[PDB]
């Protein structure tokens, strides 16, 4: 992939961290409708917390009926406030034409 | 160079500046952990508890 499809310049970089690919339950490129990934993004007292749950839900029309608590995944003492957020999607190329 | 004199060797500097940011404590250096005994009335400490 290319990292510049998201940004153009990086300035004053103080924190970087590499860990396991916490998008578990990954399958083939068209394995959708078989699993559901839930995430909670929070920022309390400077701890930015990410909770996750990769439950292989046989989805119906929408989020199903039932309970599944999100086990904690990471806590980071970054201390920065969060106001605006965005979601990152991915796109395949043509691979045949320039 | 390797054979420098002590007065001007590449002297190490390790500043362990204790920094108080806007987040509770999450880093420690506990190079003191002792042994553990069981089935006896003792006093115990586990990372703060």
């Amino acid at each position: 992939e290319s990292e510049f499809r998201v940004y153009s310049s990086a300035n004053n970089c103080t924190f970087e961290y590499v860990s396991q690919p916490f998008l578990m339950d990954l399958e083939g490129k068209q394995g959708n409708f078989k699993n559901l990934r839930e995430f909670v993004f929070k920022n309390i007292d400077g701890y930015f917390k990410i909770y996750s749950k990769h439950t292989p839900i046989n989805l119906g029309r929408d989020l199903p009926q039932g309970f599944s608590a999100l086990e904690p995944l990471v806590d980071l003492p970054i201390g920065i406030n969060i106001t605006r957020f965005q979601t990152l999607l991915a796109l395949h190329r043509s691979y045949l034409t320039p | 160079r390797p054979t420098y004199g002590v007065g001007h060797q590449p002297y190490r500097v390790v500043v362990l500046s204790f920094e108080l940011l806007h987040a509770p404590a999450t880093v420690c250096g506990p190079k003191k952990s002792t042994n553990l005994v069981k089935n006896k009335c003792v006093n115990f400490n586990f990372n703060g508890l």
